[PDB]
């Protein structure tokens, strides 16, 4: 719906890259999470 | 510690009897004396009465408006307070406190609420608020007896929102306002505990 | 958006597991899309494919 | 005669700033023994109340020290040193002297200081289906003003309308009232606040 709606503690996405986008709200959400790859290593580089 | 925690709520119409019993402990009860006040539902409080201690034996105390209706008794035994209601009125519809002393009142119970209404528990009606072109909101007439949460988007939003008090008209029943203030449709709810009566509502300008 | 998530994963999950081979990490990067694009590419130790 | 007790009422208080609260006497309270018989109270919104000062000056236990007091013969002063986010409610001037105790007085519900805000007055006509349930009930919604000084005037007059005033939340600081005009069928066939925010009427209608 079109009316606002509050949140809570923000997550980091990790699916481009690293982890740098906190969320993506894309309708391609659920797609890049299960077809483009977490591209973990950098990811993990970063987390480390 | 100490607790004068109170017993005896309920809802009765005038005319009729209420309990109203505050339980002592840790201290000697005949040593202080007991006092009763009566708290109006959005606004300030008035002493109902008192009863002096036994050592000191005396004489009750009521208040003017409450002369020939209330008794005040006390025991150390049992170490109970009693003020006792009796042939209620409108006006007696507020919640009551126990206080710790004739003149000093220093310590308070919880509060018990002695409700006194012409009304009986019954099914609310929920009435929307058309906008102008803004704020959105949903007024919850005629439903007895307060307990109401009134939330909007099913619980879902809550910057800006309202219940506003129960309202008290003359006929004994409740009136309730929730309204948001936000520019745009919006859901509200109102669950009446004692009725089961489950109300949601869409509004549109 | 919870119905959405879990018709994603009922209607159809395919065949695909999850395995680690042998492959550098930006060597093993290329491999995108046909059912064998990586799942989590870990440096040139081993990677999640 | 009675004792006339007016704490002078409407004392908002901010976090973090010294407030004080005078009180006032017809007569002396002060006795032969050298002691005042005022007492200080402060009303929990929401639960019980709790003693801040007994002989005008002398501090009760469990209270911390921060409710300071002092006074006169007849002048008496809380002096409260500062106030907090908890230091949010109504404080009652009671004096001892003549028992019975019946009148508390008006009571000074205080507030958080801020500026003043513009009361946002909304008109809003009663709904439709409530026009053929019998009833009727156009409210003048008023949002996020403060303090309360304002009344909904009801003109094409005013009588039929309730007031249904609630507290203070935290984080806005403000305040919102409740005109409903409870109504009847036929007489269906204007809103009006006074408070400080603004300085002209604001008119808007059904």
């Amino acid at each position: 719906d079109f009316h606002p709606l509050p949140g809570f503690v923000p997550f980091f996405s990790t699916v481009t890259g690293r982890w740098t986008q906190p969320d993506e709200l894309d309708a391609g959400y659920w797609y890049r999470n299960l077809r483009r790859t977490v591209r973990f290593a950098d990811a993990v580089r970063a987390l480390a | 510690e100490v607790q004068l925690v109170q017993s005896g709520g309920g809802l009765v119409q005038p005319g009729r009897s209420l309990r109203l019993s505050c339980t002592a402990s840790g201290f000697t009860f005949g040593d202080y004396a007991m006092s009763w006040v009566r708290q109006a539902p959005g606004k300030g409080l008035e002493w109902v009465g008192f009863i002096r201690s036994k050592a000191y034996g005396g004489t009750t105390e009521y208040a003017a408006s409450v002369k020939g209706r209330f008794t005040i008794s006390r025991d150390d035994s049992k170490s109970i307070a009693y003020l006792q209601m009796n042939s209620l009125k409108t006006e007696d519809t507020a919640v009551y406190y126990c206080t710790r002393g004739g003149t000093l009142f220093d310590y308070w119970g919880q509060g018990t609420l002695v409700t006194v209404s012409s009304a009986s528990t019954k099914g609310p009606s929920v009435f929307p608020l058309a906008p102008s072109s803004a704020a959105l909101g949903c007024l919850v007439k005629d439903y007895f007896p307060e307990p109401v949460t009134v939330s909007w988007n099913s619980g879902a939003l809550t910057s800006g929102v309202h219940t506003f008090p129960a309202v008290l008209q003359s006929s004994g029943l409740y009136s309730l306002s929730s309204v948001v203030t936000v520019p745009s449709t919006y859901i509200c709810n109102v669950n009446h505990k004692p009725s089961n009566t489950k109300v949601d509502k869409k509004v549109e300008p | 958006v919870v119905a959405l998530r879990s018709r994603v994963i009922a209607t159809m999950p395919g065949n695909k597991g999850m395995a680690s081979i042998a492959a550098p990490a930006g060597e093993v990067r290329a491999r995108i899309g046909d059912r064998v694009e990586i799942a989590a590419v870990n440096g040139p130790r081993s990677v999640v494919v | 005669d009675v004792v006339m007790t007016q704490s002078p009422l409407s004392l908002p208080v901010t976090p973090g700033e010294p407030a004080s609260i005078s009180c006032r006497s017809s007569q002396s309270l002060l006795h032969s023994n050298g002691y005042n018989y005022l007492d200080w109270y402060l009303q929990k919104p929401g639960q019980s109340p709790q003693l801040l000062i007994y002989l005008g000056s002398n501090r009760a236990s469990g209270v911390p020290d921060r409710f300071s007091g002092s006074g006169s013969g007849t002048d008496f002063t809380l002096k409260i040193s500062r106030v907090e986010a908890e230091d949010v409610g109504v404080y009652y001037c009671m004096q001892s002297l003549q028992t019975p105790r019946l009148t508390f007085g008006p009571g000074t519900k205080v507030d958080i200081k801020r500026t003043v805000a513009a009361p946002s007055v909304f008109i809003f006509p009663p709904s439709d289906e409530q026009l053929k349930s019998g009833t009727a009930s156009v409210v003048c919604l008023l949002n996020n003003f403060y303090p309360r000084g304002a009344k909904v005037q009801w003109k094409v007059q005013s009588g039929n309308s309730q007031e249904s005033v609630t507290e203070q939340d935290s984080k806005d600081s403000t305040y919102s009232l409740s005109s409903t005009l409870t109504l009847s069928k036929a007489d269906y066939e204007a809103c009006e606040v006074t408070h400080q925010g603004l300085s002209s009427p604001v008119t808007k209608s059904f």
